[PDB]
RNA sequence: GGCGAAGGCGAAAACUUAGGCCAUUACUGACGCUUAGGCUUGAAAGUGUGGGGAGCAAAUAGGAUUAGAUACCCUAGUAGUCCACACCGUAAACGAUAGAUACUAGCUGUCGGGGCGAUCCCCUCGGUAGUGAAGUUAACACAUUAAGUAUCUCGCCUGGGUAGUACAUUCGCAAGAAUGAAACUCAAACGGAAUUGACGGGGACCCGCACAAGUGGUGGAGCAUGUUGCUUAAUUCGAC
């Protein structure tokens, strides 16, 4: 019966001083190693740089912040069915899912180099066009039939 | 137009049916779970009662209402959500009326639900 | 039952009187026998007498 | 404070006790038991008969209040 | 909490009515209890007549699950609910304790009655109960409201399936109930209570990558092997 427990998160990168990009490195690394992911990610900050003149800090923050939920549909089952009760989702899991969704969407639209696509997805999440904002949208819009579930506890 | 009327809500055990009526009990509007799209089984939920009550409160009030009676009948799981919605609707009420069946005895209900 | 008290908390007082009306009328909505009616009523009565008082 | 078998006149049927009945039975239509007012077997049976007769007198409504 | 024989009894009004609770120095005088006889009721189901039926519902129709639903679940409906009439006679009609019977710790009561004061706390006798002494029970426990203990009477049993079966009768307009074997026939127990578990589609309770989040993938496909199968010449056998 696991209870509240801490997490190990690498401290912010000296060149940008953001802990969020560090969790991105934590969760993007191919073959489970940073010996190779960091080069291309710094390239991506560069690609963001000469494309649309977006400084990585503000564009990355405005991309990650707009994909973040506020509702925890806590599971409660009947052993033959299941339902969800809406509580407040934890803030640590808030930022965790935000960064995970940003990273996992960041690497798609298979094309000539991953630099162009990752900068493209950073820009898309920056401009609030539908590529990862849909996560935040659904986490509140599908909690409407589940909003009825907030009238009772089971 | 009309300065006085009534709103009858009925929370039957698995349905929410409501009508806004004239002071002589002549309906000017009505709503039910099916009219909202809750036809079937989701009409027993408090959400259907709350949405029905909100809709009819708006229809009776924005029409030109000042003071209205609220006749609540039946018992379900959303008869309290209904009055909460009326309170949140913004319609003047002097007191909530109780029209629930309160007999000593009477007709015999259906067979034992097991 | 008069509920003309205030403009925002009338339903809160309505809750308790509705609960009383329910608990007095929670047995006339189904078919049943006299024996189980008396059994449940008297058992609930002597159970409330022993725990809450 | 106990209300009957505590100030009880032993004769509670209709004798000018209308206000007491309107206070014994709260305006929410409920006859008080021996568990609150404390009336004895004598007092409680006579109060019950008197109140149901007042119900059959329309002084206190059967189901309204 | 009271009353009523258990059967049961609660919107009221009234009708008649009895049992009853205390105090009756008293009113009499062994009538005191008793069951086979004899005398009555006995719920409800159900039988039948007429109305009447607001209502629902046995059987039944349909929809649902289902291997099917005579099931759970729902929409109807027949009698079934009502009124009076009669019948009905079994019941968890269970003090699972026959009647009355005579008193027996305490205990908290609680109600009614008689003396008291402001209703109250007070004494007493009866109605409503058990914690528990003694007594009595396989153990729980009855225990001042006996399963304690005196008196009498009566019915109910001698292990089981068989079996409330045939037989003969009874009452019952019906439905049903009354009546009750024999043969076969077994070695003790859905025996009874009582201690540890066993599941629970019972709670409560303590933690665990037990779960979730994930990483990272299986499976889809492409390699090598593992098992088993087949098979000839053996594809050795073994884990099930």
């Amino acid at each position: 019966r696991k209870n509240r427990a801490p997490k190990r998160t690498v401290l912010p990168d000296p060149v940008f001083n953001n802990t969020l990009v560090t969790r991105i490195i934590n969760v993007i690394m191919e073959d489970g190693k940073k010996g190779l992911a960091q080069r291309i990610l710094y390239g991506a900050f560069d690609l963001i740089e000469q494309r649309t003149k977006e400084k990585p800090l503000t564009v990355f923050e405005r991309a990650v912040g707009n994909v973040m939920p506020r509702l925890e549909l806590r599971v409660r089952r009947i052993a033959g069915s299941n339902y969800q009760v809406p509580t407040e989702v934890p803030q640590d899991r808030k930022i965790a899912l935000a960064l995970r969704w940003i990273a996992m969407f960041a690497r798609k639209r298979h094309e000539k180099t991953m630099l162009e696509k990752i900068a493209n997805e950073i820009i898309d999440a920056s401009n609030n066009t539908g590529a990862a904002i849909k996560k935040k949208d659904d986490t509140h819009k599908m909690a409407e039939a589940n909003k009825a579930f907030a009238h009772m506890r089971w | 137009n009309v300065s006085s009327g009534i709103i009858h809500v009925s929370c039957s055990p698995n349905n929410t049916i409501v009508s806004a009526s004239d002071p002589g009990g002549n309906v000017l509007c009505w709503a039910s779970s099916g009219t909202m799209g809750f036809k079937g089984s989701r009409k027993k939920t408090p959400y259907s009662a709350g949405i029905a009550a909100d809709k009819v409160a708006k229809t009776v009030k924005e029409m030109g209402m000042a003071t209205v009676k609220l006749f609540v009948k039946g018992t379900g799981r959303g008869k309290d959500t209904a009055i909460r919605s009326f309170a949140n609707a913004g319609l003047s009420i002097t007191e909530i009326n109780e029209k629930t069946p309160i007999p000593h005895n009477g007709c015999k209900p259906p067979k034992r639900p097991r | 039952e008069v509920k003309n008290d205030d403009l925002e908390l009338a339903l809160k007082k309505f809750k308790r009187v509705s609960l009383e009306i329910r608990r007095l009328a929670q047995r006339h909505e189904y078919h049943l026998r006299k024996g189980m009616r008396l059994r449940e009523k008297r058992k609930i009565a002597q159970k409330k007498r022993r725990k809450f008082r | 404070y106990c209300r009957f078998c505590a100030i009880g006149q032993l004769r509670i049927d209709l004798i000018d006790d209308l206000e007491a009945l309107k206070r014994f039975l709260s305006p929410y239509a409920k006859i008080n038991p021996r568990r609150i007012t404390g009336n004895c077997q004598m007092h409680q049976r006579h109060v019950a008969k008197a109140l149901k007769r007042a119900r059959y007198l329309a002084l206190v409504p059967f189901v309204k209040d």
